[PDB]
């Protein structure tokens, strides 16, 4: 029942460092490590995130990654890097220069087989590995150059544990930088033959949620990636705490995956309002549904209404009802029928489990499964023809070695991907 | 991840001058060495000296005598200080050979005791002007040294570019385009600041009457630690000299990003005044904040990066790049989709005591590649042939050595340049 | 049962601002939401207008609409704003400049589809809608533009729920706007084809009443838009509260509406009378009919006496007897014969319910239908056509993209509806 | 929905001068710009001061200089003091064109930075004399190019009028009529004042000897304020500009409605005198009140609005208007029937220390659409045929490049306005 966590580059580190965080907070964990918890549930489960030290201090199973140590040191001075050990701190010294030939295919390499070891030497302290979760970015040099790598390594080791990661999606109202497609198209080019899963989170939309729902005027990645981490931590809440339905990482896996090659996902939340109109607000089942259908509470930039639904996976947190639940959702498949695809009778799967999160009586976590998705992918490869034309910037990466074929399969593959959206869309 | 500071010629001397001072005012170091707190461009000895890791060659004793008398000469290794005994005359053939190579060696040796000092070398930068003897010459025989023994290490280069106003030597355009070839060859990238432009904006948004060099100065010395120190010290975005290369230089050629700096307004012209980032952004995109004598409006963007000091939001900077897009007349080249790259610190902007520029909570430093480079280049090729068609001065270069058709391949090389501007601006 | 109410421009949230004051002093709510009545009628039909909010609060069912910040926020300033919640409130910011072109045609349009969803947010947590309760100026940009516009989406979503609108009609005292015909006729094309029943209620009848009747020296729109209120109320008491006759909104349509296009009614009011005089009052339901019938009471700018009644429905708050109440409805339409029409015997229709108002033992609402409107129609068509003749201003309205055509259809409408009463008439 | 103020020439200025210091009144602005408090008008500053969202221009530095000379120098940012070297010389050819093209471009950007301050501009007002140089003839360059990048934003014009008594141009006539033309090619609505018409209200009913500008400049100033800060300061009935345009524009030519304001009282008559909101809009319909030289009892009405501040009721109103319709006088045209709109405020009126009006309790501001201001126009007209017969002074424009068809065509078109009146007032 175990899993190891891996964060890969700054938008893995501190999305895991709010992960992490919250992870504590969700079993009475202080940052010391030590257990002053509520609930023997707390540490009935205990064991997927973490090692029980001696006097009844964990640490967190999970390695964190980079080529630059002032992040990663940045990391250990919080709260929670006193959790971590120093076994887990793993880097170099010079960053990748957002480049995937040198995370992917070069340097970062040299320090993937050191990661690998510790990976290896985490899993055998595991009873059974459930499976493995990596949070990193698809644009950034380690983020989707190391970490493919690495995943590419795991997989072969553990064929049958799932992989699933968390990553994010370039925007136009984000880029960076000009070859942030091209480290795109080449991580998902090896991302959609290597992963069971993976969520698509777009740093557009996660803006727009804290300011359009949340009423920030500011909003910050220290806020953004809390976003991400309720989500995160939604995902095994049933895994961790006694519930009802479907608490297995791969039995989700199984529902939400109609075709092999289809394995993207859109992330969401209910409740998420700011505190202004929580005094208003009366948490029902409906409530929260109403909240995870509406796409603007979609972490992922794409409103699922533009192309059909092939899965959805709502985790219910918190003591709700059977039937308030199985109706309910059963209710969004009747009254917006239109945006599912008829292939499946009864879309709309449910996980209901019965530990709330702090703070909350309720909470709901969306997993959609569209065909909308499709769009992100035109995004990038989009502006990646663009370049890859004129070959702008493209030397950098021919002097890592890279050939011209590895970015134009690459694109093949990506295209295949919305082909395939298409051909499951209409 | 450190770095070293080559400061070559006066002009390389008198702007390091003021960029170590302000360094000493990023981290409260003491003339004496002394200082209690940026290790990557001070090493530290045992007596919690610390010493800037840099070079100052001048093939003339003077300059160096200048700083040898002045404050920060207890901060200055004396190995650091090297000199010769004549100067170049305003002339590559000397600087670059004749004289210059008589010394180089020494200087080179002690580039590389820094280099064996530095643990993790990311590069250095090298300051000089284009129309110097020292300044262009000798710096070419350096870059051909320092890319032996270094090779991959960032060769970052500011070259001051000789205006028509300012012109202090004859000959200037035939020293600025023998050096430009070299530097072609042998630089990463390539920062030619115009006098002329900065003057015009100390004389307008500074509102000084009579700038000098020693205003001029502060004003890149904190552009430059804009670019580096703020990379140093971290932020929220940091920017590694790494990603500048990948993200700046499309094409092996054109490696010749030009800056611009806002805000740059006097004290008694900020009090009132409140820039956001977006605000300080558009005053980025305006001509007249531009430092080198240029028209950007005419030209297009290739490539396009804001660092960002102080107080700022990433959501504030994403609306302001909506508003270049929008607003303007960024006309970029279809080369490259959308290239905007932002970095983003924590470290305030600080003020130079009796300085000349208000405080500010925020600043922004504006990289960027576009083809209006080429104008620059229009003129000093112009230049070049009424020189060279009369062949004016010409035996002061060929009497030490040089050979009419160098003269004449530098020329065509920089015609060669200007070419692949065009055909890189040239949508395609 | 449940009532949609929606507040446009700042006639419609001013005399929205008092009928939701009204609505909660009815059930015992206080500003911030809470209940403290005095009965649990209060409470038992609660949900027409409001939604039950965690912790005993209450939430009104309306929004607020309009296209300047500064009347919002005053409305939300003052109590009851803290009743609303952040999700009820939808505006611009920049007027309509009194153009139905810009209200209805342009940029009013670009609000009314977030009105809209936030409506149909609304239906969707109504068990089973009554209908809906415009409030709004006949002469607005926004209150006869935007507010048209709404309500042909609206009905158009639902066509069987009873659709309502309270509505400040123009006059030659009032008149502010020169265009203010134009807008008016522009409205009402509209509202005759689009509106189940809609109130005309005249600023000018209302000073009458404030000073004459009710001997004030001042007469101010805070107490005006109170005595709208009144009426407002009056017409769901029956609703909202246990009684004997005539509860439903749609039986009063039934029997108030004789002709499909003839739906414009006649509000009054009783007892409406200074405190001077109430020492001296003894009220008895001939006395409430007395001052119900008499054409000083009414808050619509005519008098039924130049015209004849169609249809007369009387609402009566309190405990009183069948036989009071049905043998005095009856004489008067026994006593004033001759100014009913003869198509129905039994002109008067009544409602009677059993509780009073808050601070009068008994209470009587007027709604009557008589062909003496149309002096109304011909005030505003007149005055349209000496406008739309020499086409003063209507230019701003063309520069908008509105047809010379579209008015003069406009016109028509309104001549047919004149036509009609007097085929009515007599 | 804010606002930018546009004052130029020393008529805009000094008419600006007052209105800017009513501001200050209006709000607890201190000269240093540190204000407890009118965010239409100012924006505001980290320091907390907030800086007037206006620009100011003249040709000649001189009155700018005055302006920098002042209290209020500390509040107003140097930008935003724009000034020549030279002035027009009384002469539209200048203004316009010759010295004045050489400035605007400044001015224009400095409108547009404050244009990119507001969030959501209404519009902006102008304030300049029809018949000087930098007033008319700049301030129509001005409009040119401001209706062309915000096209659609309200442009209201002050305007002064020439009066027979007060000349000081002998070409004022023709300076006058060639700025007509562009300010009914560009403006939304012109407000033109008479200072004889006004100074016979301050001499009777202010009771003073000896009227100046900087008297006469409080009056307007406070209208000004009526019409603005009364409408941004929320009362019962508010009324936005763009609502002016569309209930007093009955055509897109007939855009000069007059203003008539009471109470214009002397403390020493006031005492003693209680006007109601009926009194006081008696007093503004009487031609003895009219700021504009013309007869209001010779025209007619076609669109009137009248502005209240302070204790005002609603009802109090309509008795008014009843009255005004059966007393008067008030011939309106049948093309609009009724015309009257009315915005009360809650606001009061303020009052200026040292200043030469009683304290009131409600104040009452009239515009209006009337045929009498052909009468004005007939005057002009009358005296550019004088000075167009024997073609005097017209090598002063002519030698600066104007064309003579440009001066008769300027004319023409003022007949034309003239005639449209007309027939506007011909019912129909
Ligand atoms: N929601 C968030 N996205 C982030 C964050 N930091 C970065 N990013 C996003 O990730 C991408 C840039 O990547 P990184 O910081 O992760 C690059 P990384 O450090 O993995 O590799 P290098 O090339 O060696 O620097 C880009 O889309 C940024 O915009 C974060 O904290 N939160
Ligand atoms: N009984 C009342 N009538 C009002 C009130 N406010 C305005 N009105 C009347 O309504 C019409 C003017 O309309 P508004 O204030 O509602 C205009 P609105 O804000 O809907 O739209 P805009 O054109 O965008 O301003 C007119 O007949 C006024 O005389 C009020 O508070 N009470
Ligand atoms: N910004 C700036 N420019 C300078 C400074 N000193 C000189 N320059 C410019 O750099 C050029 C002068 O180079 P020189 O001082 O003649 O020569 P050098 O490059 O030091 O080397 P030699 O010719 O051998 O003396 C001119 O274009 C000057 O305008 C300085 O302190 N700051
Ligand atoms: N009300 C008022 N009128 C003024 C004021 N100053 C000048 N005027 C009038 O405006 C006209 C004067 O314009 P000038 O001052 O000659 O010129 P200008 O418009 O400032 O521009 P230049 O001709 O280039 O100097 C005359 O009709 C004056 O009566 C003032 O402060 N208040
Ligand atoms: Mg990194
Ligand atoms: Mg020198
Ligand atoms: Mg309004
Ligand atoms: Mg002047």
């Amino acid at each position: 029942r175990e899993i190891v966590h891996i964060q890969a580059g700054q938008c893995g580190n501190q999305i895991g460092a709010k992960f992490w965080e919250v992870i504590s907070d969700e079993h009475g964990i202080d940052p010391t490590g030590s257990y002053h918890g509520d609930s023997d549930l707390q540490l009935e489960r205990i064991n997927v995130y973490y090692n029980e030290a001696a006097g009844n201090k964990y640490v967190p199973r999970a390695i964190l990654v980079d080529l630059e140590p002032g992040t990663m040191d940045s990391v250990r001075s919080g709260p929670f890097g006193q959790i971590f050990r120093p076994d887990n701190f793993v880097f170099g010294q010079s960053g990748a220069g957002n480049n995937w030939a040198k995370g992917h295919y070069t340097e970062g390499a040299e320090l993937v087989d050191s990661v690998l070891d510790v990976v290896r030497k985490e899993s055998e302290s595991c009873d059974c590995l459930q499976g493995f979760q990596l949070t990193h970015s698809l644009g950034g040099g380690t983020g989707s150059g190391m970490g493919t790598l690495l995943i590419s390594k795991i997989r072969e080791e553990y064929p049958d544990r799932i992989m699933n990661t968390f990553s994010v999606v370039p925007s136009p109202k984000v880029s960076d930088t000009v070859v942030e497609p091209y480290n795109a198209t080449l991580s998902v080019h090896q991302l959609v033959e290597n992963t069971d899963e993976t969520y698509c989170i777009d740093n557009e939309a996660l803006y727009d949620i804290c300011f359009r729902t949340l009423k920030l005027t500011t909003p910050t990645y220290g806020d953004l990636n809390h976003l991400v981490s309720a989500t995160m931590s939604g995902v095994t809440t049933c895994l961790r705490f006694p519930g009802q339905l479907n608490a297995d990482l791969r039995k989700l896996a199984v529902n939400m995956v109609p075709f092999p090659r289809l394995h993207f996902f859109m992330p969401g939340f209910a409740p998420l309002t700011s505190r202004g109109s929580q005094q208003y607000r009366a948490l029902t089942v409906p409530e929260l549904t109403q909240q995870m259908f509406d796409a603007k509470n979609m972490m992922a930039a794409c409103d699922p209404r533009h192309g059909r639904y092939l899965t959805v996976a709502a985790v219910f947190r918190g003591r709700m009802s059977m039937k308030e639940v199985d109706e309910q959702m059963l209710n969004v498949q009747n009254k917006n029928s239109s945006y599912f695809v008829e292939w499946i009778p009864n879309n709309v799967k449910t996980a209901v489990c019965d530990i709330p999160p702090r703070g909350l009586k309720m909470s709901a976590t969306f997993i959609g499964n569209s065909t909308a998705i499709q769009e992100l992918f035109k995004r990038i490869s989009e502006q990646f023809t663009a370049m890859f034309r004129r070959k702008a910037f493209l030397h950098w990466y021919t002097g890592e070695g890279m050939d011209e074929m590895e970015f134009t399969e690459a694109e093949s593959n990506m295209n295949d991907l919305v082909s395939e959206y298409q051909q499951y869309q209409d | 991840r450190e770095c070293i500071s080559i400061h070559v010629g006066q002009a390389g001397v008198q702007i390091g001058n003021a960029c170590w001072e302000l360094y000493c005012l990023e981290h409260g170091i003491q003339p004496d060495g002394q200082m209690p707190s940026f290790n990557t461009f001070f090493s530290e000895t045992g007596a919690g000296k610390h010493v800037p890791r840099a070079v100052f060659v001048d093939l003339e004793p003077t300059v160096i005598d200048e700083v040898r008398t002045g404050t920060y000469r207890q901060l200055f290794h004396p190995e650091q200080l090297i000199t010769g005994k004549e100067d170049a005359a305003n002339n590559y053939a000397r600087g670059h050979y004749t004289i210059g190579k008589e010394i180089i060696d020494l200087v080179l040796d002690r580039i590389r005791k820094l280099a064996d000092q530095c643990t993790g070398l990311q590069g250095f930068s090298v300051f000089h002007s284009f129309g110097g003897g020292t300044g262009s010459g000798f710096t070419s025989l350096l870059m051909e040294r320092l890319s032996v023994d270094y090779g991959k290490k960032s060769k970052l280069e500011f070259s001051i570019y000789p205006a028509p106003q300012v012109s202090t030597a004859v000959v200037e355009p035939y020293n600025s385009i023998l050096t430009t070839h070299t530097t072609l060859e042998h630089s990463d990238c390539a920062f030619m600041v115009d006098n002329e432009a900065i003057y015009d904006i100390c004389r307008r948004n500074l509102d000084i009457e009579r700038p000098t060099y020693t205003n001029l100065n502060r004003l890149i010395g904190q552009i430059v630690s804009s670019i580096t120190a703020s990379l140093r010290f971290d932020g929220a975005l940091n920017v590694d000299l790494t990603e500048f290369q990948t993200n700046l230089v499309p094409y092996p050629r054109g490696h010749f990003p030009l800056a611009t700096y806002a805000p740059v307004i006097s004290a008694e012209k900020a009090y009132h005044e409140q820039l956001s980032v977006a605000e300080i952004t558009n005053a980025c995109f305006e001509p007249a904040n531009q430092m080198v004598k240029c028209d950007p409006r005419h030209g297009k963007y290739m490539a396009c990066c804001l660092l960002y000091r102080g107080d700022v939001v990433p959501k504030d900077v994403n609306a302001a790049i909506a508003t270049i897009k929008t607003k303007r007349t960024i006309q970029f080249v279809d080369w490259c989709p959308t290239g905007f790259k932002v970095g983003i610190n924590y470290e305030p902007p600080t003020v130079v005591p009796g300085g000349d520029l208000a405080k500010v909570q925020r600043a922004v430093c504006m990289l960027s590649n576009t083809t209006a480079i080429a104008e620059a280049w229009a003129r000093l090729d112009h230049k070049f042939d009424l020189m060279y068609a009369k062949r004016a001065f010409v035996h002061w270069y060929v009497g030490e050595g040089m050979e009419e058709g160098e003269f004449s391949e530098a020329r065509e090389d920089m015609a060669a340049l200007e070419k692949d501007y065009e055909e890189v601006g040239v949508d395609s």
